């Protein structure tokens, strides 16, 4: 979608697995804060949010 | 409340403590107030700062 809306999607009750989206390197731009972007696997929260 | 020196200085004492002890869970400009998240959350170097 457009950026001025945004497609919004909720991500829960399942199971994240970063470690394969880190290590795809077809990314160009991997940039974050409050969370390292390794540590992913041993870390989770209420809800996501993409 | 015919003691109350004594009964004074022991709740100066303790207020002194509590104070303390709640002070220990303050944020302190960080993003939270617990170490052990912070490390099991974030890297290294902002991890330390």
């Amino acid at each position: 979608a457009s950026v001025y809306a945004w497609n919004r999607k909720r991500i829960s009750n399942c199971v994240a697995d970063y470690s394969v989206l880190y290590n795809s390197a077809s990314f160009s731009t991997f940039k974050c804060y409050g969370v390292s972007p390794t540590k992913l696997n041993d870390l989770c929260f209420t809800n996501v949010y993409a | 409340s015919a003691l109350g020196k004594l009964q004074d200085v022991v709740n100066q004492n303790a207020q002194a403590l509590n104070t303390l002890v709640k002070q220990l869970s303050s944020n302190f400009g960080a993003i939270s107030s617990v170490l052990n998240d912070i490390l099991s959350r974030l890297d290294p170097p902002e991890a330390e700062v």
